[PDB]
């Protein structure tokens, strides 16, 4: 038969690469390809996709770099949409979008590496500084999703716990108060998940209140070791890196094999209906939308650069492979590789914070406690002081002294 | 210290030194404080030092 | 001055076209109104956006009000979008265009009629009080917006002096066919008198089915479930048992002209209040051509009051994220004869039921003292 | 049968039938959740073949 697939990218080069890549596994039901350019002024954008792809008999749409309307429109009609570039954590909403099946896992996922590090370096106390638009709300949610685990029915061991969760505001000018109320707690483990400015005005704020000396620890996210995250970065930082990278033409080929491994499952002749051409009122829609999607998100091995490309229980890329990154005061340098269940550090120098080559404990138990009491005559007497500032001495009946504070 | 409704509402807050502990304002209550069930669900009581 | 538009897509309602001129009151607040109306057959997205974007310019309109009747799932999203790409206030009021999007773009101003899920939880609790059930569970799928449900329940369960109780809070998984017998397994545990449930209508069919399997459907198991499970209020499936209770918000409350009344009241009260202290009248904005956000300052100043407005004694004040603060709700109650019965209504943070005692489908007596 | 089976709420249970009836009934008991732990069962020989 005839089957069409379209895409809205920014490089004419990959446009030919996509047709070539589907033509490759085509030999291994004619499966054709379509594409359309990209433009600014996103208002006009949805006045392109419908007339350029729904005019065809599409069964997916591919998008790359911007969160444009191509998420909503083709989501109406419930035609599965495949994502390449962006991975803000907002697209996981089953209810908001029934469109995205994505390739680059979302920021909020990167908080599974962290819960691993806290078992390969044995830190059981943290301080968390989430952001306050949406991503943090998500990142914190997924992190708390793990730390609630390990509920002890291993075999009577100690487990991590949260300590304080400060929530600053996405647009901030003076933020030291949160830092001031942070050092008062015990630990020295900081997890800063925020955006570029949202880390510049924290890096430039924790070294001037001396929150980056020895015994300190920082785990960050890829947007926080990025670009303007080097003008003030804390030497001795720890950041992450995924081995897929932000390469457009990296896995378009990988995506092709996902629908390829699916058209032969769709040729089950149970009930198939074409996607209707034209954009003028085929009001209700069923392209086996739920069914065709249920096909796609069930173990389609992407013919691509990464092995065993699966689809998580929600629709985002599963089983990625990260590579633990680290800075020594100027040069962000690999120190490891993270692979699903494989936590694998490399062999090089981890100049920990402060330039002290120890593996500092995430703990500093305080001394100067604070106590509270109430006047009670047999137990706690209350008497004014002497004028000088001390208060009067005294001996008991046997003449021994009496201890006042 | 004890629980009490506030705001003409059902929000339950404490008073006095117990509230000063739970609010982190204090750290330890070294004072003649009794031992009961209703405080035991927010606080850690040492062994008793006077029956 | 500021224009004010309306759009009635698909649903012939040509009694209300004589009702849009209920607006002969604007002189009492006196910002020069400009009302343009239009209807439409059932249509497709492009027709929507194209018929939309010109209306601002062609008659100097700053603000619209939507209403239709279709699947309320996605038609809202296009509105939510267009809200963002001009900074224009859109008050969707009717079936279809009025369905609660959980969270949306923060830079967009767009509001709906309907109670968020927390208010539905609070209503459920007010009821359980009124008829004094006190030991309830919670069953939940993985469908989005469930954390808010269970958290808004657990919050108000802890403050109140009332002797609330609780039981197992199950999180099932409707992902694979293998978990179906597993679903049965996780379903076996419950032993509660009353039960709450959160899912979507297909999940509800599935779960009431398996509940009939493991004996969780008969009498001894009252059920309460939010509106998002009751679809259109007459296409009752076969699995929903009798007496199934649910909050809702329907037309038996009031008419399409009533909602259009409130909606052609708000956007001619508030865009008069913003011109009560300041002297900066919003200008008739630009086309659907290029992202011109020069006058974006007053768009924020438009949110400064479109949240808080009272009229005709009633208050139509809003929340922030785009749903009204004091929502007029009712309750429905599935009959034995497969029909939803209006059996009580909630307002003013208060209840006005119809029955002093709860009916049922004997070991229940009524005895007298002096 | 399912209907009349719903009512029971006992810790221990006795049963009298023949082996095919036993298959049938343990099946429907698995349906209405009357097979797991919480339900000990005792049954005469004429059920064990």
């Amino acid at each position: 038969k005839i089957v069409n697939i379209g895409a809205v990218l920014s490089t004419r080069k990959h446009e030919q690469m996509f047709r070539e890549a589907v033509n490759q596994a085509n030999k291994r039901i004619q499966l054709q390809a379509t594409s359309v350019t990209h433009k600014p002024n996103a208002i006009q954008m949805a006045l392109s996709v419908c007339e350029d792809l729904i005019s065809s008999q599409v069964y997916a749409i591919l998008v790359s770099h911007t969160p444009t309307p191509v998420s909503y429109t083709a989501g109406f009609y419930r035609i599965p949409v495949l994502g390449l570039t962006t991975r803000m954590s907002i697209y996981s909403d089953k209810s908001i979008h029934l469109s995205f099946l994505r390739t680059v896992p979302p920021y909020s996922h990167q908080s599974s590496v962290w819960f691993e590090m806290m078992r390969v370096y044995n830190w059981n106390h943290i301080i968390l500084l989430v952001s306050d638009d949406h991503e943090g709300r998500a990142a914190q949610k997924r992190l708390e999703t793990l730390l609630e685990e390990r509920e002890s029915k291993y075999d009577n061991k100690r487990g991590p716990k949260a300590e304080k969760v400060l929530q600053f505001d996405p647009g901030t000018k003076n933020v030291t108060a949160l830092l001031m109320e942070a050092r008062e707690l015990e630990a020295r483990v900081i997890i800063l998940s925020a955006s570029e400015d949202d880390a510049a005005t924290v890096y430039r704020a924790a070294a001037m209140l001396d929150m980056t000396g020895s015994g300190y620890v920082w785990l960050v996210g890829e947007r926080e070791i990025s670009g303007n995250a080097l003008r003030y970065a804390p030497d001795g930082i720890i950041g992450l890196q995924l081995i897929n990278g932000k390469n457009e033409s990296a896995h378009i080929s990988d995506a092709v094999g996902v629908v390829a491994q699916a058209v032969h499952e769709l040729l089950e002749k149970e009930n198939i209906t074409d996607p209707p051409r034209g954009c003028v009122g085929n009001t209700n829609i069923w392209k086996t939308g739920p069914l065709f999607k249920r096909v796609l998100m069930s173990s389609k091995y992407a013919d691509g650069v990464t092995g065993r490309v699966e689809f998580n229980e929600d629709g985002d890329r599963k089983f990625a492979q990260y590579s633990i990154m680290n800075l020594q005061n100027r040069k962000l340098v690999q120190v490891g590789i993270y692979n699903g269940t494989h936590v694998i550090p490399n062999d090089r120098k981890i100049i920990w914070p402060g330039g002290e080559t120890e593996k500092p404990r995430g703990y500093q138990m305080s001394t100067r406690l604070k106590i509270v009491t109430i006047h009670q005559e047999p137990f706690v007497y209350v008497k004014p002081t002497m004028s000088d500032g001390t208060c009067k001495e005294e001996f008991t009946v046997n003449g021994d002294p009496v201890k006042k504070v | 210290g004890t629980q009490e409704r506030v705001q003409n509402s059902n929000k339950k807050e404490w008073n006095g030194m117990m509230g000063e502990l739970l609010s982190g304002q204090a750290d330890m209550i070294v004072a003649p404080l009794t031992i009961n069930n209703e405080r035991a669900q927010y606080i850690e009581f040492s062994k008793p030092f006077k029956y | 001055s500021i224009g004010i538009a309306v759009i009635l897509v698909g649903t012939s309602d040509e009694v209300a076209i004589k009702d849009a001129h209920e607006k002969d009151d604007f002189h009492h607040l006196s910002v020069v109104p400009r009302v343009e109306l239009v209807a439409m057959n059932e249509t497709d997205p492009k027709s929507i956006i194209t018929r939309i974007c010109d209306l601002m310019s062609d008659r100097k309109i700053q603000g619209v009000v939507f209403a239709d009747d279709t699947d309320q799932e996605a038609i809202a999203q296009i509105l939510d979008f267009i809200s963002a790409q001009t900074l224009t206030p859109i008050l969707g009021i009717h079936g279809g265009s009025s369905m609660i999007m959980a969270d949306k773009d923060e830079s967009s101003m767009f509001f709906q009629f309907g109670p968020s899920i927390e208010q539905q939880a609070s209503v459920m609790l007010n009821i359980m009080e009124e008829y004094d059930w006190y030991i309830f569970s919670i069953v939940t799928t993985y469908f989005p917006g469930y954390q808010d449900f269970v958290n808004k329940i657990r919050s108000t369960i802890e403050n109140s002096f009332v002797g609330w109780e609780l039981e197992e809070v199950l999180l099932l998984d409707m992902s694979l066919d293998d978990g179906d017998s597993k679903i049965q397994n996780q379903l076996k545990k419950l032993q509660s008198p009353i039960i709450l449930l959160y899912c979507t209508k297909e999940e509800a069919t599935y779960i009431f089915e398996v509940a009939n399997s493991v004996g969780l459907t008969g009498y001894g198991y009252t059920w309460i479930v939010p509106s998002l499970v009751a679809g259109d209020t007459d296409t009752v499936p076969s699995e929903f048992p009798t007496g199934l209770i649910s909050v809702s918000y329907d037309e038996w409350d009031y008419g399409l002209p009533a909602r259009v009344r409130d909606g052609i009241a708000i956007i001619t009260t508030a865009a008069s209040d913003m011109l009560s202290e300041h002297s900066f009248i919003p200008e008739p904005k630009s086309s659907c051509y290029n992202t011109h956000e020069k006058r974006i300052y007053q768009s924020n100043m438009l949110n400064r009051y479109l949240i808080n407005v009272t009229f005709e004694g009633r208050d139509l004040s809003f929340s922030e994220d785009g749903y009204q603060m004091h929502p007029k709700l009712v309750i429905i109650l599935l009959n034995k004869e497969r029909k939803w019965e209006r059996v009580g209504k909630w307002k003013d943070k208060s209840l006005q039921m119809k029955y002093y005692v709860w009916p049922r489908m004997d070991d229940h007596l009524s005895i007298v003292t002096l």
